[PDB]
This record gives C-alpha cells, structure tokens and sequence, in this order.
C-alpha cells in the first residue's frame, strides 16, 4: 500500500529544508545531486530561491549536463520565465560577460567556454527563447571567430549553424541571409585547407529561412542539396530536421507523392530515437500535420496537432512560444476541420491562447503574431457570420478588421507589398469584407492576391485556387456578377481536381456556389448534372474518411534513411 | 444516526437477497418502500436497486436462455448455470477481491460464453466475477450413493480435481486454484468436517505437504444436504 | 456557408 | 451453477468530472429532480478521447461547451450504454 | 546472514544481509571476489549509521499499511548523507 | 577526506584500477578490500571536479576491453584443433569477469550511461566479444558444433560441456539488446 | 515490536528482538555474531545492568522509544563507547557572525 | 438567471440560463457530498433550482423542485420560518 | 419581477 | 508548514524548552497563516504543535493541547473539513 521513500529522496528533502545554512554547499555536490535538489526547489514551490541558482551560469552550466533529466529541466527554466524570472536573458548577459572577459585568455579555456556556450545556446533555442539564444550564439561567434587554425574553424561554421536556427524562428529573416553568407565564407575556406564539412545542417536552415520567406521555389532547390549532403554519420537531430525542412518545401511545390516519403521517415525516426514525448518529436509531429492539413487529409491532421502540442504543453510549460506555435497550428487546423461543422468555440480557445502567449513573450510587433492574429480572426469570422446576434457579430467583424489589419502590418513590415504571405492577407481581408458589405475594395484585394500569388506561385497551385474561389464566391452571391464568376469556379475545380483527387474538400464550396450562380441565369441543365455529380462528391468522401491516424500510418520501420534519401533524389 | 443503520442493513440485506431466502419479494418491495417514505430516496437509493437487480435476474437470465438457443453453433453449458448481475456502485459485496482465481474448463465455457451475451444485450458494461458467493450444486457420484452436496466455487476448485482423480495433492492443488494460502487452510477443513475428502496425511495441521485423497466411506442422512 | 477555409 | 457477477462501466476514472459524482451513482440531474419520478435511464457516454462522463451530464456540457471538459478536444460520442 | 561495514573512521557497522541489500551498490559489494568485509574511504561513521538505521526503517516499513513516518534525517547530517545515498544508491 | 568531488589525477587512478580489471576479466583472484577500493574510486573518478571524468573513464575502459579481447583472440588463433574447448572455458571465465566488472562499474553504470550510443559496462563486455573476436571467426567456430551435433546421431557423441556451453554463448550476448533475446542465436547456429 | 542497537567500543549490532524475548535472547543473537558466550559478556543500558531473566519491554524498550528510526542503544562489554564522529556544525545563520 | 430573465435577446438568455444551471447543479452537489440530502443549505440549491427552472420555461420539476426543498426546510427548521416562507413565496409565484 | 430573490 | 511540521518532527524527541519555543513559533505562525487565510497550510503547524502537546502529558502540554485544538478547530470551518472539526473537538473535550 505505503512504499518507504527513497533515502535519497529524504535526504533531498532534508538538504533543501536546510537551504539556508547550506544554499553554497549544494553547489559543490555532484552534477546528479544539483538537479534533484533544484528539482526539489521547484518541487516545492521554491521557485524563488530556483530562480536566483538558475540565473547564475556557473550553476547552470552545471545542471545543463543532465543529460537524462532534462524534460524537467525544460519545465523548470520555463515555470521561472512565467514566474517573472528572466532566467534567459540573465544567462545570455552572463555568457556575454564571461566571453568579453576570457576573450583573450588561452585556446583552451575558450573552446571550454565554447563547449558552455553551444549547450546553453542550444537549450535557449530548445526551450524557444531565440533571442536570447541569439546573444549566446553571438557571443560563442566572437570566440570561435577571434582565433584563426584549424580547431576553431569547425566551431566557427557549427556556431553559425545554430545562430542561422535561432534567427529563422525568431523572424529575424533579414539577418538569416547575412548568417548565410558568413557561414559560406566559413565553409569555403575550410575547402580550402583540405578538411570537409557536412552542408546538411546549413541548408536545412535555408530550407526553413526561404519556406517562411515564401520562396518556395528556391527553398526546394536549396532542400535537394541538402538531401544530397545527407550521409551515415549524421546525428538523428541533423538527420529530423532536414528531412522536416524537405517535407515543407516539397509541400508547397505540390510534390505530396515524396513529401509524405520524407515527413512519415522523419516522424519514424524521431519517434525511434527522441521518443513520444520529445520537444524535436513534437516539431516533427507539428510538420507532419502541416502536410496532412496540406493535403486535404484534416480529419488526421487535427489529431497530429493534438498530439505536437500535447507534447510541447507537457514539457514547456505554459506561456512558451513552442506552446504558441503548437496552439495557433491547431487553432487553424480546428478552424478548417469545423469549418463546415461550425463548432469553433476549441479553435478559439487555441487561437486566443497562442496570442496570449505571444504578447506576453515577445514584443508589440514582430512576425509571429502575423500568423497567430489572422488564425483568431478566421475563427472570429465564422462564429460571426453564424452568430444568431447581428450586433454581436458585427463587433466580431471590427475585432477580425483590427486582427487582419495589424497581421498585414506585421507581414507587409516584414517582407512587403509583393509577397506570398501578403497576398494570403490579403485574401482573408478581402474574405472578411464579403461579410463586412466593404465589396468594392474586397474585389480589389482579392485582385491583388491573385496578381501576386500567380506572379510567384504560378497556375499550378491550390493556393491561388481558394483565392480564386473566394473572388468567385464574392462575385456570386453578393456582387451579382454571375457571368464573370463562372469561368472563376471552373478555375477552382479544375485545379483542385488537379491535385487533390476527385474529393477535395474545397469543391463542395464551388458546387454549392455555382449551382446557386447558375439557379438564376437559367441553364437547370448543368444545374441538375452537377446535383448528380455532388451526391458523387458527397459519398465519396463519407468513404475516405480515413479512420485510420497517422500513428499507424508511419507504422514501424518501413525502410531507413538510405531509401528515402535516393529516392527522393531519383525523383528529382 | 439512521445512516450507519443503512451499512448494517444494506450488507445485511445482500446477505438474504442473494441466497435465494425471503418471505417474499413483495415483502422486500414493501420494506425499502416503507424507508423511502420515512427516511427519504436516497436512503434507500441503494437499496432499491438491490431489490431491482433481483427483478432484473429473471428478466437477465430468460434472455440469456433465450441467447444460448439462438446460436449458430451448438452450445450447452451442461449445468444449470442461474447468473443475476449486480451494480458495482450499490452493493457492499465489492470488499476487497485480492485474490485472484481460475474456474476448470467444467464451468470456463459457461462463464466465458456469458460474456460474449452480456457484452452485446448491454454496451460498455464489463463483469467482475464475486467466484466466492457462486454456489454450485455438482454431481456427486465418485462413490457408491450419489450424494448431493452444496458447496462453493472456491469449494468446488478442490472437489473438482478430485473428482476426476481421487488422488490429488495440495502441492497440485495450492497452484491450480491460484488463490490465497491462508484461505485454503479453512477451505479444505470445512469439507473434513462433514467427512467430504479424507485426511490422508499424518499431520493435524493442514499445510501445503499434506496431500489428501476422497473418501470411500462418506454417509448422510439425508440425500440433499448444505455442506456449511 | 457560402465561402471556403482561409488560405 | 448459481453464480454472482457485480457489473460495473469499464471506464477507470470512476467520476464522472463534470457532476463530480460517481460514474455509477445517478448524476446530479437524476438525483435532484428525477430521484423520486424517473431514474433507471442515466447511462454514460464515452468519447474519442475516451473519457466517459454521464450522458445527461455531458448532453447537459454540450449545450453550452462542445469540448471535453477534461482535456480540452473536440466531443465526440464512440459509445453509450444501453 | 550479517554482513560488517567499515567506516572511514574506524566505526564497525554489523547489519543482517537483507537489510544491507536495499543499497544498489552494497549488492555490488557483496558480489564479486569473496560475515562479509566491506570497507568505505570516504563515508564517514555518522552518516553510516544513518544509512545502516535506514535499513532496518526500508526493510520493516516496505510494502506497509499503514502511514509511513518519514525518516529523521537530521539537517547537520544531510549533505554528508546525501552524498552517501547517492552513492551507496540506497 | 569525504564523498565530496575533487581534483583527482586520472592517470594514477587509471592505473591502479587496470590491475583489478585485469584481475577480474580472466577471474583470477580480486582483494575484497582491494574491491572496495575500487568502488571507492569508480565513485570519485565519475564525480571529479571540475569535469566529471566519466566519458573518458568509459572511453579507456572500452580501449582496455577491446585489446584485451584482441589478445585472447590473438589466443584463439594460435590454438589450432582446440578452439572450442579452450573456447568454452575462456568464454565462461569471461562471462563471470563481464558479470564482476558490471558489479565493479555500478556507479558509471547508473549515473552516466543512463544519462546518455553508449552502452553499459557489463553489457559492453559481451558486445565486444561478438563484434571484435565472434565476427573474425563466426564460421569456423560453428561448422564444428554442427559437425559435433550431426554425429552424435551419426554415433560420435560430442562432450557436454563442450557443445551446451555455446549454444547458450550466442544466447547471453544478445542480453542487453532486449528486442532480440534469441534473434541472434538463431539465425547464425540454428 | 523492539528494534534497537548493541556496540562494543567500536562496533553497533541491528537485532529486530521482539517485546516478548528477553536479553537471553539478544545474547544468542551476539553469539551468532560475535562468538562469546553470555557468561563472558554483559550488556549494559546507560549505566544500568539488565538481569537475564527481565524482559525488555518493562526496561524502558518500548516501541516508541525504539523505533528503527532511531533505535535505542546498548553498550556491550566483554563503558567506553567511542563517539560516532559527529557532523561539522552549521552556522546559526541568524547568529550576528 | 436575473439578467438571462432581464435581457431580450433568446440567444443570450439560453445560454447564460444553462450557465447558472451547470453552477447550480455543480453548488447542488457540492453541498449533498459535505452536508448530506437533508440539509437546510441543500434545501437552498432546490430552491434556486426551482426559481431557475421557472425562468427556463420548465416548470414540471420547477414545483418538484419547491416542495423538495419545502419538505427540507420545513422540516428542520419548523413549519414556520423565513425560508421556508421564501420558498413557498417562490411556489406561489410559480403556480399563479 | 415575477419571483421573489433567491435564497 | 512543511518546514515547520520537518522541525517539530526532529525536535520531539528533545527538552521541554524547546518544545515551548516550537509551540510559540506555531502558534504565532499557524495564527498568521489563519489569518492569512491558508487554512490548509495552517493545520500542518497546528496538527505539528498539538503532536507536540502530546509527547509529554505534563500539565501545560495539557493546557496547551486545547489552544491548539481550538485554534485546529478553526481552520477547519473555514476549510470546510466540518466532518473532521467534530473529532477535533473530541479531542478538545479529552484534554479539558
Ligand atoms: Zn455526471
Ligand atoms: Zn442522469
Ligand atoms: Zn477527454
């Protein structure tokens, strides 16, 4: 019934009640015994006397090698940041300090104090606090940048490697490419001498820097080279996460055939070695259901966001940006999965907590609340227009204007006028006013979405084609341009025939659309040809709808990375 | 202090109803009836679904007669199996089952075929089996006069082995039963005190040495009798 | 319902 | 063979969390108003994520909320009881 | 059946066999080359005794009823002890 | 002095504690208070100030393991016409000294390996007798114990000892890898 | 039950002696340690001798006095029980220096 | 319920409505587990219960509702007492 | 209106 | 409380001096803390002071045993632990 508790257990109860006369004594004691006690610290409530032993680098050099225990690590450092402790920036300040001051002391004691610095910036950057993973990484650069032979070069192009990481999910893309460059200068000088270096790493990060910069067409270019840098030696992290970046570009370049190659290998293998409930397993989880809601399969996307959250909630903590991330994909995967159900009252709550997370953690202004501020307002649109209230609805119609005009702030500061992303704001404002009676400027936003998205993406997309059946869905049933609106529909099924088989589920959209434009034009002729074909549609997907989660779809070792790898080269 | 009363009544009360005496089911009725109006409904909520359960036994048990008759495949349970299910959350005969136990293949087809019948006439409803109140009345007949003999599962797992050998040992027995020690001290004592199984080892305590054989010169007066 | 999912 | 089996719902939790009750005590709407007219029909219903609450209770959380109330994913009944 | 453990300082410590099996490494101690000598540099007499108490406090309160008391670790003796638990893996 | 970390010198505390491994791999004869010394110091050397000298405990261990196990097969070689009753008595002598030395490396065995690729000292004893003296030789050491077993329905009984004491060999080498218990073993002898 | 320690100058032995043995008992658990005979060797509690036949449990052994939490202790002669080394101090924190 | 019962809008009226009914409930069973069936504060939830029931247009178990909790109140606290008074105030109000 | 407070 | 109720565990077995000491520390900090209203990180220090009372049955462990089952008793109502305020007040009666 009672099981006696552990002598160790007891004595770390008893050590930490006796923190007064014995808080310096603890850190002498051995690596293993620093993280139980400060466990216990946070254990307790204790989270102010953990706070000022985690702030110090010299104690959290030494509980960072807990290796084993380091998922609660990640739930302590984080339940200090939501405590009101800026553990992150007192770490990044200290590294600063001790690099400026052993900058010019021996090479030795430098690669130690590089060795310190690549795993509390590695930590920084697992726990999602880039930027102040970014003044570490920094600092480490100087190091490994003041001296010039052949032992430094290696830790100058790793250094850059992971900075390049903490700038791409910081939004700090304009310095993305300038970190580029500086590592292609590192590399090609290390060609120089003789001695090789893995380029997987490297471009797996301009395959993340390109896809959020939504040049999709180099970013795939860029994720060839990095599967052909693939070799054996490889760790499963460098192995994860540039398969994950090969998945997302191969995704938006409408390839899903290798795609699903690429991300079910990645979730295999981070699943196998990470684990279940690993934060790298979470984002390979979190992509993975990127390009189940890409592929029209949402039934089994919703419950991979599920399952990266779960993972990333569970182990950091509440207020993290990880938690953020994983809240706004799922509030736009629930958005899309009830979308014709109309129950958004879970995707709000996930949509309503990734920007209470993002505006406590980062500033006013910055790029990812571009994202978690338009997906609020999606949900903010069809509780609206379903809403049995007309003045309630109208307020949610103001807040989604407000949403949709700050994330197009956001993205038009960011990147511009002419890009993807803008042009995706742009369709979802102009999607708004259809229902805010703004038409005569929706049309021209609809119209600007659609210059810019063919201008880069192309006529082979089905981004441009929700755009496409937005316009035409403004022209039918409001603007009353029913001649204009029909060549638009055909646009829409035509091409998402194309791509996603006959059971898309964005043609129910067109059909019941262009059934109601041709219901008043006359032709009952193709109005009753296309009732035929919708109860087609209708069964159709009552039959795929794919029982089966995608756990068991990645089922167990289907073929190891060499197969992936050639053949998803063969394939291009 | 009425609600104490209901702890001693309601295990009291499952006592009676589950081994088959009582004046009267309208009686039962009529008493837990009458403490509703004195004392109130939830008083006797538990109570009332005792006596409910019992009216549910006959209207559980004909269907299931009814289940075994409509069956692809010939089944016959081959004893006179009566089942009346009870809900967990209002009887007290829950206690602590931390002994675990495994039926012979005599009474394993009839409990494992009430599964598959209960599992489909009743959704998401599992059975936890109390093989410590099932009584069974078995055929006797190893001797020269069949007797007839009531005695419990946990009795029958010791008649069992031996009556399709007469030579069993409490080594084999101990094991096949997979049940607690302490328990089997008074298990088989209760069968020698009506003289069931002789006591064919030297040592007057029963222990796990003490392999025993059945007894050839059993006599009863009556022909029916309750082994107690 | 009358629209699609936003892009 | 005169046997005893005690029947009970297999779900583990044993609380149906939204009227705190047992799971296989009435709910707290059958044991409020419908103690004394009606109560044999309060069954539980479980879910995709396989929590079982009673179904009068989480027909009474569905009116207002369509997540579970315990982890916070969308309700969908798999199995009732009857 | 007792197995003698050797403090740092010199202190004989005579626990039954069982008992002294609750530390992980004590099995390692009594395993190996072949009443059993075991003799520590480090762990001084003190926290020994407490170790060798704790013993006899796992052993008779392992799989109890009842609500275990919890083990008197005294806050002078703690960090000494804590080294030891560790290291005895007791 | 106490359990507290300090600044020990690996190379002394190497040495010393090469002669009890030596002593424990052929089970020779260890000094129990020899022994205790040694855990006294497998405690200080994972534990040392101001790095924890684990990593290159277990990275010299492995190099003292595989020449060790280099020189025995070195033996093996050498002893031609004899190398399954030799082998038979060396791999149980090695067994034991594998099963002493996981009792000897405890607190690594806990403490760091855990933490982290790398493998557990008793099992990593094991492992390298397969994947350093059984892959060299894996065909000749095996087409005698079939030929052994063939005639003894042929009438040439093989020894007991000789013949039962490999065929569980393959079987305990295959400990630590917990998928395959008996993978290994059956697809090589069987 | 009585759980309590026996030392000898340098030694503590751990017994689990019932309230209903005696020292008798105790004395044959030392001999099957320590090999003396209990004519040889006598066991003294603080300063006071315990008769062979006097059962323990009315010599101050009681369970809450014994626990094997702190279980009560014996001096045992063939007294001069060396100190068992006791901690460093810690500092009384609130102590003015 | 007083502003679901002071609003115009349906919508807004039915859903603060099943609010106050999952907190009455929730209240109703916290008080049966700590005190017990017959008790003056769980006779108070029956009556807040019935007062509520009357507001959702379910007036059946409205009055079963104000004699459970009159059958409570009476009881304990005599025939004639201020809440007692109360709850046959709200059984009035609900019959006429 | 209509009722009385709640109790 | 858990400090609190770590500290009298160790010292039980100690004088009567610092017993006093440890009651006064817990009755001024169970009182702040009942004050405070943490009433159930207020009977930890309570049930560790009456544990304390009882150790030795002299006379002002006995006329302390009362103050610390009153004040005991007290952050019992406003916890709402009304099923163990009755035997705190047993106890209550056994020491008066
Ligand atoms: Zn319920
Ligand atoms: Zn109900
Ligand atoms: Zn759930």
């Amino acid at each position: 019934e009672w099981i006696p508790e552990t002598l160790y257990n007891t004595a770390i109860s008893a050590v930490v009640d006796n923190y007064i006369r014995s808080r310096r004594d603890i850190r002498s004691l051995p690596e293993n015994i620093q993280f139980d006690v400060y466990y216990k610290l946070y254990q307790q409530g204790r989270l102010c006397q953990l706070g000022s032993e985690f702030c110090e680098l010299e104690v959290f050099a030494k509980v960072l090698r807990a290796l084993d225990k380091r998922h609660l690590l990640h739930h302590c450092f984080q339940a200090l940041m939501d405590h009101g402790v800026k553990v992150a920036s007192v770490l990044a300040y200290s590294f600063s300090r001790r690099c400026s001051y052993i900058a010019e002391s021996d090479a030795a004691v430098k690669e130690k104090a590089i060795q310190v610095g690549f795993v509390l910036g590695g930590f920084l950057s697992d726990a999602g606090w880039y930027s102040d993973a970014e003044k570490v990484f920094l600092s480490c650069l100087q190091l490994c940048t003041l001296h010039d032979e052949m032992l430094h070069w290696f830790r100058a192009v790793e250094c850059c490697v992971r900075l390049l990481h903490v700038r791409n999910g910081n939004c700090k893309y304009h310095l993305g490419e300038e970190t580029f460059k500086l590592a292609q200068t590192y590399m090609d000088k290390l060609s120089k001498h003789g001695q090789q270096a893995n380029k997987a790493a490297l471009y797996g990060e301009l395959c993340a820097l390109l896809f959020a910069k939504s040049h999709y067409d180099e970013a795939y270019k860029w994720c060839i080279e990095a599967m052909k840098e693939i070799t054996a030696g490889l760790p499963v992290k460098v192995v994860v996460d540039v398969l994950r970046q090969a998945s997302k570009a191969c995704v938006v370049k409408r390839e899903f055939k290798k795609a699903e190659q690429l991300i079910k290998h990645a979730v295999y293998l981070a699943r196998d070695h990470f684990g279940s409930k690993h934060p790298k397993y979470s984002d390979t989880l979190l992509d993975y259901g990127f390009y189940l809601l890409n592929v029209d399969n949402i039934c089994q996307s919703v419950a991979i966001y599920q399952a990266a959250l779960d993972i990333r909630q569970s182990v950091f903590g509440g207020k993290n940006i990880h938690v953020a991330t994983a809240h706004e994909d799922l509030a736009y995967s629930s958005y899309v999965h009830q979308y014709s159900s109309g129950k958004f009252d879970n995707a709000l709550f996930h949509a309503e907590r990734a920007i209470g997370i993002i505006t406590h953690i980062l500033p006013e202004d910055h790029l990812l609340l571009a994202s978690s501020k338009r997906v609020k307002a999606l949900i903010l649109e069809e509780i609206a227009i379903d809403c049995h209230n007309k003045e309630t609805e109208q307020r949610l119609l103001q807040e989604a204007h407000d949403l949709h005009l700050s994330s197009l702030q956001l993205a038009k500061k960011a990147f511009g006028e002419f890009n993807v992303q803008t042009a995706k704001h742009y369709g979802n404002l102009g999607r708004l006013y259809q229902s805010m009676r703004k038409f005569k400027e929706a049309e021209e936003m609809h119209i600007k979405a659609i210059q810019i998205k063919e201008q880069l993406l192309g006529q082979e997309d089905y981004e441009v084609a929700l755009s496409v059946g937005h316009l035409a869905s403004l022209y039918n049933y409001d603007m009353n341009q029913y001649e204009n609106a029909e060549k638009l529909y055909l646009r829409s099924i035509a091409i998402g025939k194309k791509l996603f088989g006959e059971g898309y589920s964005g043609l129910e959209y067109d059909y019941r659309g262009l059934i109601k434009l041709y219901n008043s034009i006359g032709n009952y002729e193709k109005v009753f040809e296309y009732h035929n074909v919708l109860s087609n549609w209708n069964r159709l997907r009552d039959r795929q709808y794919s029982v089966t989660d995608a756990l068991e779809d990645v089922s167990t070792s289907p073929q190891s990375t060499e197969e992936v790898v050639q053949s998803f080269l063969i394939s291009q | 202090d009425k609600d104490v009363f209901q702890k001693f009544y309601a295990r009291m009360l499952a006592k009676r109803l589950i081994h088959g005496l009582s004046m009267s089911m309208d009686s039962e009725e009529a008493m837990i009836n009458k403490l509703k109006q004195a004392c109130g409904y939830e008083f006797t909520s538990k109570l009332h679904r005792m006596y409910t359960d019992m009216s549910v036994s006959a209207d559980l048990n004909n269907k299931f007669n009814n289940f075994i008759k409509n069956q692809d495949t010939v089944i016959d349970l081959g004893i006179s199996f009566q089942i009346y299910v009870l809900q967990a959350g209002a009887w007290p005969l829950t206690q602590a089952p931390s002994s675990t136990f495994a039926i012979p293949q005599e009474l394993e087809k009839s409990v494992q075929m009430f599964e598959l019948f209960y599992s489909q006439h009743f959704s998401g409803r599992k059975l936890t089996w109390l093989h410590y109140l099932c009584t069974g009345e078995v055929k006797m007949n190893y001797l020269g006069k069949p007797y007839v003999a009531m005695v419990t599962t946990y009795q029958m797992a010791v008649l069992l082995a031996f009556n399709n050998s007469e030579t069993v040992s409490y080594k084999e027995l101990q094991d096949s039963t997979q049940m607690n020690e302490k328990e089997l001290t008074k298990t088989i004592k209760s069968l020698l005190d009506v003289k069931m199984i002789n006591h064919d080892s030297e040592k007057e305590d029963i222990d796990a040495e003490s392999s025993f054989s059945l007894n050839m010169n059993f006599s009863s007066k009556r022909t029916k009798f309750k082994i107690t | 319902l009358t629209r699609n999912k936003g892009p | 063979w005169n046997a005893v089996a005690l029947w009970a719902w297999d779900i583990v939790v044993d609380n149906c969390a939204i009227c705190r009750n047992h799971i296989m005590d009435l709910c707290i709407e059958c044991q409020a108003n419908q103690a004394s007219a009606t109560s044999e029909e309060c069954t539980v219903a479980w879910g995709v994520c396989n929590h079982a609450f009673h179904f009068h209770c989480i027909s009474r959380w569905l009116k207002t909320r369509q997540v579970c109330p315990l982890d916070n994913r969308e309700w969908e009944f798999q199995k009732y009881g009857h | 059946m007792y197995v003698k453990l050797i403090s740092s300082d010199g202190h004989e410590f005579i626990v039954k066999r069982e008992h002294a099996l609750t530390s992980g490494t004590i099995k390692a101690m009594l395993s190996g080359p072949g009443t059993n000598e075991v003799n520590f540099r480090e762990i001084p007499s003190h926290v020994l005794s407490k170790v060798c108490m704790y013993f006899t406090y796992k052993v008779r309160y392992t799989n109890s009823s009842t609500e275990i008391p919890e083990f008197p670790i005294a806050p002078e003796i703690a960090l000494e002890l804590l080294m030891a638990a560790n290291f005895l893996d007791c | 002095t106490s359990l507290k970390p300090r600044v020990v010198d690996f190379d002394e505390t190497w040495n010393k504690l090469l002669t009890t491994i030596k002593a424990v791999v052929m089970l020779e004869y260890v000094e129990r208070a020899t022994w205790n010394d040694r855990f006294s110091d497998i405690y200080a050397l994972c534990v040392a100030y101001p790095e924890p000298l684990g990593e290159r405990l277990y990275t010299e261990t492995k190099i003292f393991l595989e020449n060790h196990v280099r020189h025995l097969h070195k033996r093996v070689l050498e002893s031609e016409e004899q190398v399954l009753v030799m082998y038979h008595r060396y791999w149980e002598e090695y067994s034991k000294g594998a099963d002493y030395m996981d009792c000897l490396y405890r607190y690594l065995n806990t403490q760091f390996i855990k933490k982290n690729p790398l493998m557990e000292i008793g099992e990593l004893a094991l492992d390298m007798w397969r994947k350093l003296m059984v892959e060299p030789l894996q065909a000749i050491l095996i087409r005698m114990l079939l030929r052994e077993i063939k005639n003894d329905r042929g009438g040439e009984d093989p020894n007991q000892k000789v013949i039962h004491g490999v065929i569980n060999s393959f079987v305990h080498v295959e400990q630590y890898k917990k998928k395959f218990p008996l993978k290994f073993y059956q697809e090589i002898f069987e | 039950d009585v759980f309590l320690m026996i030392r000898r100058h340098k030694t503590t032995i751990f017994t689990d002696a019932k309230e209903s043995s005696t020292v008798f008992e105790l004395k044959r658990i030392v001999e099957g340690i320590l090999k003396r005979p209990p004519d040889e060797q006598r066991l003294y509690k603080d300063d006071q001798l315990l008769d062979d036949g006097k059962t323990l449990g009315e010599c101050g052994f009681t369970s809450q006095t014994a626990r094997p939490q702190a279980p009560a202790t014996v001096g045992l002669a063939f007294l001069c029980i060396e100190p068992f080394s006791s901690p460093p101090e810690l500092p009384d924190v609130m102590k003015p220096q």
